[PDB]
RNA sequence: GGUGGGGUAACGGCCCACCAAGCCGAAGAUCGGUACGGGCCGUGAGAGCGGGAGCCCGGAGAUGGACACUGAGACACGGGUCC
RNA sequence: GGUCGGGUCGAGCCUAGGCUCCGUGAGGGGGGAGAAGUCGUAACAAGGUAGCCGUAGGGGAACCUACGGCUCGAUCACCUCCU
RNA sequence: UGGAGGUGAUUUAAAUGCCA
RNA sequence: GCGGGGUGGAGCAGCCUGGUAGCUCGUCGGGCUCAUAACCCGAAGAUCGUCGGUUCAAAUCCGGCCCCCGCUACCA
């Protein structure tokens, strides 16, 4: 995805990989949502 | 009798009862109204939608062909139905297909004839002109899209939503395929209220 | 691009008939976007960066678009026609 | 000068044709900023089960399990390698 | 003198905190 | 044709096997922490619809009445 390394740091955030998880979920979607 | 005889079924269910030998073992019913054409016992059909499978990782559906098992009205003994009151038509399926109404609002017409199916539909659809059903009577809103409504085929039904709302027509999409044996047939939108879905307009099949 | 021709004051596919497959292109073709160019001005230690209304030598329009008369001189700002 | 024919260059109009120039305009999903509203404690130490990356699956929400990799992980027992 | 690496072990139920 | 419970503010436990409504969420209050919630323990709390019978003696075994009422005659 283009890693930008700088995010894993966990300082005043969240994990990156569990937030991949999640932007899977909205560009399958804008993709399949009535994307067509 | 002159377009495809089509059966816009109702109910179908299962004649073999709870502990049935394999010896007197029965297809399914399936039962509508002969309102264009006849059917006929032994006679080649298809039936749609029918049976839904997974075929190159996508969804969609199967029509199914078969002969008629018998034909009868309740009690009295008769072999082809032709117009004239819900027909009850039995068949060479499986069984496990139609019981506890699974397609509920079939077709049937013959196995070399011609219906449709559509996963994106075109409905010119006309607005009601007030809550009608209900105790409380509001306002029709000129909506836009991506909201969630229930359109009814006929006999059929399914959900829809959509990305151009034109003023007179929608390009809805759903998830399953329509019943449309020619134009402009009737198919209805309902839209929630309060878990109730209401009419908010009748609409006609262009294809 | 070639042979052979009419045309303008003058050479030119500038135009014509014939004959063949050439022309450019990632050392940036085409298409999009912006601007009138050059003497020079503003700043800066200098290396650069940014601007080219006002003065002089260039180039183009006369409400939008087309076309001719007269004269050495042009399709003519205070000359002529059409839409 | 006029009028008929033939030919010649040519705006506009006009059908139909997609492109781009849009006042808008109908449900929307997120997004940024308010942290005396409500729900819980994942992150920092061995954060109360160590954490963190790639694929996959699930989950009211932060999150949990499944094989393959690194120290940006702390002590006891024990080695082994050098200074 | 100080580490520099490896194998094992490494423990019930323990949530949260106005105001300058 | 019937047939069931007839229960504290709430789950109704417990009914032939007979004497303590029987625990559990909830209401008052007392403990521990600094303070909250979790955690602990006393208190309140109906006393079996109700008239009875049987029963030394009771929901406990059997009946009058009535509360609410829960299952009464579908596969083309
Ligand atoms: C599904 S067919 C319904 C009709 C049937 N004969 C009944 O009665
Ligand atoms: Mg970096
Ligand atoms: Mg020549
Ligand atoms: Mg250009
Ligand atoms: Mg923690
Ligand atoms: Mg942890
Ligand atoms: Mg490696
Ligand atoms: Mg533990
Ligand atoms: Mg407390």
């Amino acid at each position: 995805m283009k890693r930008r390394p700088r995010k894993w740091k966990k300082k005043g955030r969240m994990r990156w990989k569990w937030i991949k998880k999640r932007i899977r979920r909205l560009k399958r979607q804008r993709k399949k949502e009535r994307g067509l | 009798l002159s377009q495809k005889p089509v059966m816009l079924v109702i109910r179908s269910f299962d004649v073999n009862k709870p502990g049935t030998q394999f010896n007197e073992l029965k297809g399914g019913v399936i039962g509508g109204s002969i309102i264009q054409g006849l059917f006929k016992v032994d006679q080649e059909i298809k039936v749609l939608p029918g049976l839904r499978v997974e075929k190159q990782g996508k969804v969609s559906y199967e029509p199914i062909f078969t002969k008629i098992s018998s034909i009868r009205f309740g009690d009295e003994e008769f072999k082809e139905a032709k117009p004239g009151g819900l027909v009850a038509i039995g068949t060479y399926l499986d069984p496990s297909l139609t019981k506890a109404d699974n397609l509920l609002g079939s077709i049937i017409t013959l196995a070399d004839a011609e219906v449709p199916v559509l996963w994106n539909i075109r409905i010119k659809y006309n607005l009601l002109e007030r809550v009608v059903g209900a105790k409380e009577m509001l306002k029709v809103d000129p909506i836009r899209a991506k909201e969630t409504l229930m359109l009814s085929v006929g006999s059929s039904t399914t959900l829809g939503i959509v990305t151009s709302v034109k003023k007179d027509e929608i390009e809805v999409e759903l998830r399953r395929p329509v019943a449309v044996w020619s134009n402009n047939i009737r198919t209805v939108i309902s839209r929630q209220i309060a878990g109730r879905w209401r009419m908010i307009g009748w609409g006609l099949v262009e294809i």
